[PDB]
RNA sequence: GGUGAAAUUCUUGGAUUUAUUGAAGACUAACUACUGCGAAAGCAUUUGCCAAGGACGUUUUCAUUAAUCAAGAACGAAAGUUAGGGGAUCGAAGAUGAUCAGAUACCGUCGUAGUCUUAACCAUAAACUAUGCCGACUAGGGAUCGGGUGGUGUUUUUUUAAUGACCCACUCGGCACCUUACGAGAAAUCAAAGUCUUUGGGUUCUGGGGGGAGUAUGGUCGCAAGGCUGAAACUUAAAGGAAUUG
């Protein structure tokens, strides 16, 4: 009774994988206990379990899903915060989902995502306890429901337009609103 | 630098240049005397030729015109004068 | 190696998360729950919690039925709209695969297109 | 009330001949009561199964193949060819950045008179020395290469029946003959036939779909 | 279904969902880039037809035929007008709902014209590079697009000649990019916004403190909406831009 998941990985993102692969595969053989292999002929990795092994598919369910959080270009430790904690989840959408940008206009919504040395998009990494992550044009959102919901809530706002002041106040609203229960 | 001779360039820098911005322009073409396989005659071409040109002595072909200059047919011979 | 396979749809839309087990051909369906089936509140029907009972109660049902192992076809809504699985499929998912149904060939079938008609909104976007 | 599930039965679905396993699933269906049979309820079904599980090995796992139930008998309901697709994340892998997509497409008949819609694909490369950082491509090159396509495609499927155009597809012997074919041209990494759907179809000639099943 | 929460709506004639097939109109994702083309507006599926363009190459031909341009003329996004078609999506108007301190969450559903097209109108956009057009000179560097030249350079003919793809060097014409100040500027910044108090290469258009005012009136174009041209009386000591500091 072996199962398998085989899971692609984009370029840009294959050559920090080994770079940090000896971080990677480890505690997957340790703290969770599968076969991982990169079978770099098809640029995949891929996840074995068996019988022999301890009993739990929830295991190789939570090794996918650390090895798919990561190839998006999110961190290696919120990875293990991912692979340990089971209540964190990923959301992701494009730009053009809110609102159909061009041109000029795409790209200045991604800068005022990210703001001036990320710091606007810091503050959205602080208050809401999530993990942005902007690639070309999609954004995705790591964490739990209620917290991926405040992110997506506070970045629409931002796409549609909104000045960094307003969502500078409606976040330590929220924060605040947040950490008191 | 900034101290030289442009009155008389190096023929390497000379030859580098456009055909229009030499010091005193001038074409880069040339005319071959170029004798077919198929019988003895000697025909002068161009070298950018722009027409399928054919001597009447066996009148095949001499060359085919391109872009820049004429790509040649198969070997015969050609001397550059 | 005679363990009868079906197929499980699983529709991750913003207000409900519906699963939906049916044979190798799409008709004939076996069991279907969404996710206001499990829970009575009108707020926590799109809720990670709610399709976690869904799909405990439709492993329960399928393995009732007789067959043991399915693979899974993920869609969002897609379209015009999000075209990327939420939240509440991939609770869907990881509580299918822990129920010990065996599960493999997941694939996403959300309906992605040539760059077909307008959305709602106009022009200001959904003001969210 | 009534516990519907207690009155189907269980049908066993088997590929054709031509691929590994002939062996494909299950399927279930209401009994044969008065002036509905579970005959004539059975025999459109279409079923959609991973290469893979009819051949075995892992370097087919991104194709799918769509099956049509054409005829039943004795609990064996007998399938034949409808078409092949990719999978989605196969296909998203496929596209990348800083290369130039080709897509080609024929509608053409077999030797019989089925109708097939044949999509191909392709993308550009570069030679292992390129220090260029995209390697696009002309226009007329594309336009040359989709001619090329074309002209294999139209060539490789009315030179025989689906059978053997299958049994070409599967160990995919089209896309090294399109390789050997436009190398001249211009790279072309990565050719697949990324689709084939039937369109139209003759009459059914039971002698046909029989002859192809059969055996074992 | 729907929102922060509700309500309208559809449904035990089975809604939402899953599978097969058909019809309709619109649009061409991903490839998509500080890449291409076009006088600009603008232009992305394949194939065919028709004419058109630029750059390159030319030891072709005419020989000043040229640059800018009141008059006059072609085109000109979106919305809008007039008759026919088509009407899938979205949707001004309108219809209805809950309107719960706050909507930070001023929204929901249906839907007219319209969006699409044919035949005529209109001629405006932050129509922006907010930088007229033609010509000359002044600085380094790395990319990239189209053509051309050179390489007993690399690779695929099925035997290694040809062509294609790549690499290196040069050149012409492009879209651009990073640094700098011999210079310029109020400054942001500029290879032009330089070659300007050391002021003159050629030539069109425009402005002269702010309100009143794009207003009144006249003329003219347009079926209309409106467009083009366009004041004064009076009134005021400001108005404005560029950076630093909180
Ligand atoms: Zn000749």
């Amino acid at each position: 009774k072996f199962e398998s998941r085989k899971i692609m990985v984009p370029p840009h993102r294959m050559t920090p994988l080994r770079n940090s692969w000896t971080k990677i595969y480890p505690p997957l053989v340790e703290h969770l206990k599968l076969q991982v292999r990169m079978n770099l002929k098809t640029k995949s990795v891929e996840l074995r379990t068996n019988p022999k092994f301890t009993t739990d598919p929830g295991a190789l369910q939570k090794g996918a899903d650390f090895i798919k959080a990561f190839t998006l270009g999110f961190d290696l430790d919120d990875s293990i915060a991912l692979l340990r904690l089971d209540d964190l989840y990923i959301e992701t959408f494009e730009v053009k989902d809110v609102k159909t940008l061009t041109g000029d206009h795409l790209s200045r919504a991604i800068g005022r995502i990210a703001g001036k040395d990320g710091k606007t998009k810091f503050a959205i990494e602080n208050a809401t306890r999530t993990r942005i992550v902007l690639a070309d044009s999609k954004i995705h959102i790591l964490g739990g429901f209620t917290h991926i919901r405040m992110a997506r809530e506070s970045v629409v706002s931002l796409i549609l337009g909104s000045p960094p002041g307003k969502v500078y106040g409606n976040l330590r609203t929220v924060a605040s609103r947040l950490k008191e229960r | 630098v900034l101290v030289q001779d442009l009155l008389h360039p190096t023929a390497a820098s000379e030859a580098r240049k456009h055909k229009l911005k030499t010091l005193v322009q001038g074409p880069r073409s040339y005319f071959l005397d170029v004798k077919c396989p198929g019988c003895l005659n000697i025909t002068t071409v161009f070298s950018h030729a722009q027409t399928a040109v054919t001597c009447e002595s066996c009148s095949t072909i001499l060359c085919t015109p391109t872009g820049g200059k004429a790509k040649l047919s198969e070997g015969t011979s050609f001397r550059r004068k | 190696n005679s363990q009868v396979f079906g197929v499980a749809r699983i529709y991750a839309s913003f207000n409900d998360t519906f699963v939906h087990v049916t044979d190798l051909s799409g008709k004939e369906t076996i069991a279907r729950v969404t996710g206001g089936m499990k829970v009575k509140a009108d707020r926590d029907e799109s809720s990670p919690y709610a399709a976690m009972l869904a799909a405990q109660d439709v492993a329960a049902k399928c393995k009732e039925v007789g067959i043991t192992a399915v693979h899974v076809k993920i869609r969002a809504t897609g379209g015009t709209r999000t075209k990327t699985p939420g939240p509440g499929g991939q609770a869907a998912l990881r509580a299918l695969a822990r129920s010990g149904l065996r599960i493999g060939r997941i694939e996403d079938v959300t309906p992605v297109p040539s760059d077909s008609t307008r959305k709602k909104g106009g022009r200001r976007g959904r003001r969210l | 009330v009534v516990d519907p599930f207690t009155r189907k039965e269980w049908f066993d679905i088997k590929a054709p001949s031509t691929f590994e396993n002939r062996n494909v699933g299950k399927t279930l269906v209401n009994k044969s009561t008065g002036l509905k049979s579970a005959s004539d309820a059975l025999k459109g079904r279409v079923v959609e199964v991973c290469l893979a599980d009819l051949q075995g090995s892992e370097d087919h796992s991104f194709r799918k193949i769509k099956l049509r139930v054409d005829e039943v008998q004795g609990k064996n309901l007998l399938t034949n060819f409808h078409g092949m697709d990719f999978t989605t994340d196969k296909l998203r892998s496929m596209v990348r950045k800083w290369q130039t997509l080709i897509e080609a497409n024929v509608t053409v008949k077999t030797s019989d008179d089925y109708v097939l819609r044949i999509f191909a694909i392709a993308f550009t490369r570069k030679q292992a020395n390129q220090v260029k950082r995209h390697s696009y491509a002309q226009s007329s090159h594309i336009r040359a290469i989709r001619k090329v396509i074309s002209e294999i495609l139209t060539k490789e499927v009315q030179g025989s029946t689906l059978a053997q155009l299958t049994s070409k597809l599967i160990p995919e012997v089209i896309n090294k003959e399109i390789e050997n074919a436009t190398k001249d041209i211009f790279p072309l990494q990565n050719i697949h036939v990324r689709k084939v759907k039937l369109l139209k179809q003759p009459k059914f000639d039971v002698g046909a779909l029989m002859a192809l099943h059969g055996e074992g």
